[PDB]
């Protein structure tokens, strides 16, 4: 991880240009459904029953959106992502049980939504790089702890 | 392998796509080379991987064409593709691994031009599509 | 898809490997649970994960068992294991990524074991056979 | 990377106990077979048209036993092997067109082969523990200048 200044640039500008609070709900929503395993963590939260159920799940929003805000503070810090989420890597390992790579599946729903909303010309393939980037090193930072 | 509901899903929204294919191609293209620079190893005999470029255009279409008369085949995507499988395997030698690296790449560019229709069931729907389509691609390998 | 020789291939291995199926297994789980620590994830609910414990050696012998018992049905993986792709998916929801590494970790297991028997051909046809079960497993997904 | 001190000994133990001008050479030709789309870089080599021809190869051969030395200095610094791959990293992509993806797949089969040559015992679960983290900080290193 050495980010270039046209990374870093475009990682800030997407974060501020997008509502954590639409995307996340979203991003989390578009997993469970296209991601069915992951339920595993989720039956607790009311109806998962469908598609429509789950899309119209408040506690699944309100979940989607701790997620985001979760993110927020890796990219108020790209140098320190490791550290900012070692106590986040246990929890999910030793209380929670969360297979990590469903931490890659929910990086890619992220993504799919940030590109719904934004559409391909605000994101671009060269934001869509330094988003992927990103990404990938909080994904990394999420899985460290797991052993 | 889909269910008839997820063939219906597909049809559905390759309706939108369909008049943008050419775009879509090039959209996807450009995406996969740029943000998962692995894959560029495949392309350094073109002119240029940059995003729009002639070469990614004139590829970006012939990817999306063969992407759209799938869609026609998904009663038999295994039995469509053997000879573009053995193609990539024995010609090209691509590593199989790739083909979902693309997948991923067009879902991206779907959302993004068809951000209302591009509904969670439709994702899914078309990721199965495109799952099976990239296992497809891999069947004539080893 | 298995060739004929591939099949004949994983047949003969086999042959050696069924004397120590238990062993095998057991190696094979420690191993995943063990180098690929992403894979507990499953498996907090019994009484130990470590190499060789009780419930590592019960549940080894209940994976090869399956393997040894797939390997008489070459023809048909996929149905042949349409139950426990279901078992899998709906009951365990275990992430089909997953079975790649449980089959890495029996290769290396199986080389271990059988250094001179398990050439490169041999290697080949098992890992064609093992990324095939993998893919039949996941078939009952979504 | 942070190593734990078993990981470090189990890596520089299991370093110790074998030949690399041994292991390198069954390791490639086990990759040219099993993962037969990397013949595309070797078809200068000589004869490679079916198994037999290539593990024989005294080309596949020495270059196996050139892979091997080339991991001789991320054991020797265990710390810095990022910095350690950085002229090789862009020699494999800009040079020779290695899809980063076949480094995995070689060090899935120097694994096999380590495994194969020390046995279970000897190459037990926590050193194959070690040896795989070792294995994918050198896969990302050799990955890291593809751009
Ligand atoms: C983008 C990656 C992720 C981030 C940044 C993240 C972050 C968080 C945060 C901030 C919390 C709240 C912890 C607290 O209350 O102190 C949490 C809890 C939790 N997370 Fe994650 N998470 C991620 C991915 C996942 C995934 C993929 C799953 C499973 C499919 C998951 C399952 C859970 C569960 C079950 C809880 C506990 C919620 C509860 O107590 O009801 N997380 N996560
Ligand atoms: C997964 C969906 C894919 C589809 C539907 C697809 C389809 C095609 C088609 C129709 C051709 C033209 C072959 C002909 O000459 O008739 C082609 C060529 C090619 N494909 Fe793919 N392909 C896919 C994925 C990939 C991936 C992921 C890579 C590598 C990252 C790749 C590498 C190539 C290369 C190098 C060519 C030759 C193009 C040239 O030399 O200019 N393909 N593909
Ligand atoms: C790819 C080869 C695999 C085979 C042949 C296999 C086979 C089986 C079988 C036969 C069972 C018992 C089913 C029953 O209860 O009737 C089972 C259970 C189970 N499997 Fe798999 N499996 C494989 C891979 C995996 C992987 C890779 C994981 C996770 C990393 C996994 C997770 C589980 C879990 C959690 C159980 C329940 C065990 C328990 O609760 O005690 N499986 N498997
Ligand atoms: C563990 C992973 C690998 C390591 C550590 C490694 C290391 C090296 C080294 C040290 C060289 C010689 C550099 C020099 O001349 O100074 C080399 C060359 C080369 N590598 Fe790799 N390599 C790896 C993987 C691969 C893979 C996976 C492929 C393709 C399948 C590949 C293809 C080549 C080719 C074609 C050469 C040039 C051979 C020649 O001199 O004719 N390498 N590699």
């Amino acid at each position: 991880v050495d980010w270039t200044d046209a990374e870093r640039s475009a990682i800030v500008g997407l974060w501020g240009k997008i509502s954590v609070d639409e995307i996340g709900p979203q991003a989390l929503a578009r997993l469970l459904i296209v991601s069915p395993w992951t339920q595993r963590h989720f039956s607790t939260f009311g109806n998962l029953s469908t598609p429509a159920a789950i899309m119209g799940n408040p506690a699944v929003a309100k979940h989607g959106k701790t997620v985001m805000h979760g993110l927020d503070r890796a990219v108020q810090n790209l140098d320190d992502i490791k550290n900012t989420y070692v106590t986040l890597s246990v929890m999910h390992s030793e209380k929670l049980f969360v297979d990590p790579d469903n931490f890659r599946l929910l990086a890619d729903c992220i993504t799919v939504c940030v590109a719904a909303k934004l559409g391909p010309a605000v994101f671009s393939a060269d934001t869509q790089e330094a988003f992927q980037k990103f990404l990938a090193v909080v994904v990394s930072a999420l899985g460290r702890q797991y052993h | 392998s889909l269910s008839a509901k997820d063939k219906a899903n597909v049809k559905a929204i390759w309706g939108k796509i369909l008049p943008k294919s050419d775009e879509i191609g090039e959209q996807a293209l450009s995406r996969m080379l740029v943000v998962y620079p692995q894959t560029k190893a495949y392309f350094s005999h073109w002119a240029s991987v940059a995003p729009g470029s002639a070469p990614v255009k004139k590829h970006g279409i012939t990817i999306m064409n063969q992407i759209d008369d799938c869609v026609g085949h998904m009663d038999d995507l295994f039995g469509f593709l053997t000879k573009l499988s053995e193609l990539h395997a024995t010609k090209l030698r691509v590593d199989p691994t790739n083909f979902k690296i693309l997948a991923h790449n067009l879902i991206v560019v779907i959302a993004a031009y068809f951000p209302a229709e591009f509904t969670p069931e439709i994702h899914l729907s078309v990721d199965k599509f495109l799952q099976q389509l990239a296992l497809a691609l891999a069947e004539k390998y080893r």
